[PDB]
RNA sequence: CCCUGGUGGUUAAAGAAAAGAGGAAACACCUGUUAUCAUUCCGAACACAGAAGUUAAGCUCUUAUUCGCUGAUGGUACUGCGAGUUCGCGGGAGAGUAGGUUAUUGCCAGGG
RNA sequence: GGGUAGUUUGACUGGGGCGGUCGCCUCCUAAAGAGUAACGGAGGUGCGCAAAGGUUACCUUAGAGUGGUUGGAAAUCACUCUGUAAGUGUAAAGGCAUAAGGUAGCUUAACUGUAAGACUGACAAGUCGAACAGAUACGAAAGUAGGUCUUAGUGAUCUGGCGGUGGCAAGUGGAAGCGCCGUCACUUAACGAAUAAAAGGUACUCCGGGGAUAACAGGCUUAUCCUUCCCAAGAGUUCACAUCGACGGAAGGGUUUGGCACCUCGAUGUCGGCUCAUCGCAUCCUAGGGCUGGAGCAGGUCCUAAGGGUAUGGCUGUUCGCCAU
RNA sequence: GGGACUGACACCUGCCCGGUGCUGGAAGGUUAAGAGGAGAUGUUAGUUUAUGCGAAGCAUUGAAUUUAAGCCCCAGUAAACGGCGGCCGUAACUAUAACGGUCCUAAGGUAGCGAAAUUCCUUGUCGGGUAAGUUCCGACCCGCACGAAUGGUGUAACGAUUU
RNA sequence: CUCUAGUCUGUUUAAAAAGGCAGGGAUGAGCUGUGAAUAGGAGUGAAAGGCUAAACAAACUCGGAGAUAGCUGGUUCUCCCCGAAAUGGAUUUAAGUUCAGCCUUAUUUUAGUUUAAUAGAGGUAGAGCACUAAUUGAGCUAGGGCCUGUCAAAGGGUACCAAACUCAGUUAAACUCCGAAUGCUAUUAAAUGAUGAAUAGGAGUGAGACUAUGGGCGAUAAGGUUCAUAGUCGAGAGGGAAAC
RNA sequence: ACCUGCGAGUUAUCAUGUCUAGCAAGAUUAAAGCAUAGAAGUGCUGGAGUCGAAGCGAAAGCGAGUCUUAAAAGGGCGAUUU
RNA sequence: UAAUAGAGGCGAUACCAGGGGAAGUGAACCAUCUAAGUACCCUGAGGAAAAGAAAUCAAAGAGAUUCCCUUAGUAGUGGCGA
RNA sequence: GUCGCUGUAGCUCAGUUGGUAGAGCAUAGGACUGAAAAUCCUUGUGUCAGGAGUUCGAUUCUCCUCGGCGACACCA
């Protein structure tokens, strides 16, 4: 009941990320302050699919 | 029966043969060392001089040791610092 | 009927490394252990897992107050 | 300098309990919640504002060491080695016994 | 689609088979550094958490006693003593009062490029790490944070999928494709993974070897077995020892069932019967005794004694045993 | 005419179509090549200020639609390969259990036979034979683990068979 | 004339399957002469895994072929110097192989090794009950039942069943408030003299055994099995333990 | 069984180390041709090729520096000392 | 039928072309792969056979086929295992 | 990974190219038989799995998901 998840630049669309997350236990759509690297410059990533 | 060494480790790209532009590496200590004022270094110099081979046309300057006779060049390729110390002791640079 | 049993982990190379009163360079492995059995005095600092190593060339000492064991680099 | 308060250093408990002594200054108790601040309720704590009163408690000192803590000297266990054999050389506990112990000290501020 | 063909069908193992096990983590064995085996002794594990992570700030359990609506041994509340015995998602151990324990606010460092110096180590790998540049979180700040108090929650290479980059581009310009960076798909669990793809029989057997390894004997051992002996509560009308001796205790014998695998597998022929024996005495008979709960006859128990003797048949391959004389 | 199994003769040959085979049946589910080219991709005359777009040609591709047998599915077939159960209680002593209840299966062994070329316990128990019979004959049934064409139970005659 | 039950001889036989006593069939699914036909994954088979040129669970000859063997055996003149291992890791591995460990040659390097002194970290032996458990006898006493002015109200007699607590006394690899000896590490000074290390060439070994201590398993049995330290054998002649 | 004979790390190539010989930042020819004589020689000729002389990186590319990244900021591999 | 012309078989336990085509083995099993288009069989010829005068190579400007030297154990290929 | 689909009453099943929320079984009540059965009759049992959009309104129409499906292709 855990996927593996990847967290997406908002502002580029790389992937830059990806991490586990529970599905079943929140179904929300988790965003996370990550560091892009190529922006040298933190923002917002989303929760995305990997394949 | 243990898996060897070159089956544990990964690979890592292409050879790019077939592609290469190989050609001879000529040192700027080498012409001090072997020519003098005035004439060409060029592919038919260097050739009978014996500083090169005649199966390789694309010659490239490197500056190993030190150059202190003005000459001309007739060449493929030249680093940087190669015709920076040349162009100071005064010679002249043509790139074929 | 079989033993139920027989197990054993691989053993884990713990404790000191270098003894008191050698000479350390910076970055020394002093002690690998499982908690702080040995706690962190002048100049030592305390990995993740509690491994002790030296923050300056100098020499281990071991100190003790109130049954506690203290590793510094003097 | 000494007292008081603050802050360290050296580790053996520098541990609690009961009794007695003081309080000028200092410390604390203590007073009000109104302002900013705090509690999964409570100005208890924290926080702010102060000087009516007190050694009562905390604190310091003095006690029978009352509990704890510490603890020899010998002897034993154990032990390395040994052509001496329960022997030869060297190392030497724990427990118990006689005791001991209610710290010491550096520099800053106040006034003696 | 066994009509036919090519093959596979693991290893450890006090012989092999059957059973069990195979990776990783914790403790003991482990003989006070590290390491150290067995089919030795106890357990866990193929995860969980968007907080149960990061940081700041503030708090301290469990147990016993005591006073209390139901309330009882034990719920929640208050005090005293005790001072971590409580609690740390999850086994155990090492740690944890400055708490690593409990609560609340904010938050995403569960970061990019690196990394002096080390630990452990056949190798492959694994582990710790100050500090530096970028950019955050918390904090007044100093500073801390490169997931989780620590140590298990894992899987090489090849092949392929997805995103990015734009390095390679078979005359040139593109492109297919490949490389690079990010990343996904293996109870490859027999877990350093012989293939993308695999079960049995042979007493019809064959070959190469082994006493490296079993069955028959020898050897070591004596648990078991057999023969005694020590203690004597008792039984025996009373009377421990005429006789039996329970409950325990100490040995020998090497015969029984076993243990070990030391000799022998380029051969040590295996059970009974027949024939022929020889030796031991722990004596079945004959011989000599002591005591009897020995009147006599006939016995019971013990000691000495191996000279000689120690039946014919029925059943069963039987040794053995039963039965008839 | 071929194959399978049984094996004169006499009396008989019981129950089970779930499993696996064989036979028959297509209503569906599923399914290859072949047709079908939605659409996507590379190239570029041109357009686009240019990228981007990009007609035609040439290539790489592929879905929706269509489609047989087979499999799933629906029946039959055991002289097809095969299968044919447990537990508990119960009568004018004691014993057993004609009987009853219950769980499960496709169905739970009928006739006959039974310490057998089958029976471990076992040299079962009783009777006959022998002065004495682990063999033999006749029975009992508590059939470890008989059983009806892998035939069941008998049988005159026959046997360099066994007792 | 054809076959071979029973038995004996034969068994380095007269015979690479016969001989002597005998036995079965003998008007038939009979015996036999002379030709012919069916061939190796095939034939034939009244069915034994029988037979196909004395060998058949897949004939013989030649060729691939000097097939492949982690298995067994063998490997030839001399002398000088040094000199192992039978362990660790991994393995379709356990009788194999590979890396490390141990050996040798060449070059370079100089710092092993044992003491003594000083200073360090353990938790073993031993000991102890302060923790986790086990446990002996008294003292005390909840709680449980027994008995009694009994209803089952509040009760009382307590032989006991007994928590906690007190005194005295024991047990532990997976208990530790304690705790050595040796061993280990660092430095220095002496003592010993190439025993250390680095690079490169060549290996072999990876079946061990017993003895003296500490253990685990076994039955404080085994010349048993499995580990740790040291020795010897292995690879060691000589003297002693009668041989060994 | 005895005795006597026969009977087992060899050859051709490549890799690498050592020794010897020669040259030297250079070393060296292979196939093949001519001359000579008939004498499967040995003398010239033959530079095609091979190994060194520069490395780093997957590669482009840049080079005593290069790769990793904005960073020689620090490292990996180099080196200036052949 | 007639007429001529040429074939038949052998040799060479050699060489050549075409057709058919293994396995013992190695991969420490084995099935892809290897051995290998090798062994062998069959049909054809010759003094040689075959091939051969570009609808070729390949990024160089060369100019038929064949045989040596090198490229080179390189480019690639392979349960990217051997 | 892909294709064909479904989820509506306690169960099963309709559901109309968009304006219904029901069919059968069962549940409960009345009646019937001597009861158990079988009629016969009443009676409940819904965001029609969730959301967005299409429509004037949506179980229905489309799309995105949730959970469960059947079937097909890979599986180092």
């Amino acid at each position: 009941a855990v996927e593996l998840i990847s967290l997406i630049c908002e502002e580029t669309g790389i992937r830059n990320y990806t991490t586990t997350k529970n599905r079943r236990n929140k179904q929300e759509k988790l965003e996370l302050m990550k560091y892009c690297p190529k922006l040298r410059k933190h923002t917002l990533h989303k929760e995305g699919k990997i394949k | 029966g243990q898996t060897p060494l070159y089956r544990r480790l990964p690979r890592k790209g292409f050879s790019n043969s077939d592609y290469k532009l190989e050609y001879a590496i000529v040192n700027l200590g080498d012409i001090d060392k072997k020519f003098k004022d005035g004439q060409v270094v060029n592919y038919d110099t260097l050739l009978e001089n014996k500083l090169i081979k005649k199966k390789n046309k694309k010659i490239k300057i490197l500056s190993n040791g030190k150059l202190t006779k003005k000459v001309s060049f007739e060449v493929s390729k030249i680093s940087k610092s190669a015709e920076s110390l040349v162009i100071k002791i005064g010679c002249t640079i043509q790139l074929v | 009927g079989s033993s139920k049993n027989g197990r054993d982990s691989i053993s884990k190379r713990l404790g000191v490394k270098r003894s008191g009163g050698q000479f350390v360079k910076a970055g020394e492995i002093i002690v690998r252990q499982r908690g702080t059995k040995f706690h962190k005095g002048k100049n030592v600092g305390l990995g993740r897992d509690y491994t002790i190593f030296a923050l300056s060339s100098g020499k281990v000492e071991f100190k003790t107050l109130k049954g506690r064991k203290y590793v510094s680099i003097v």
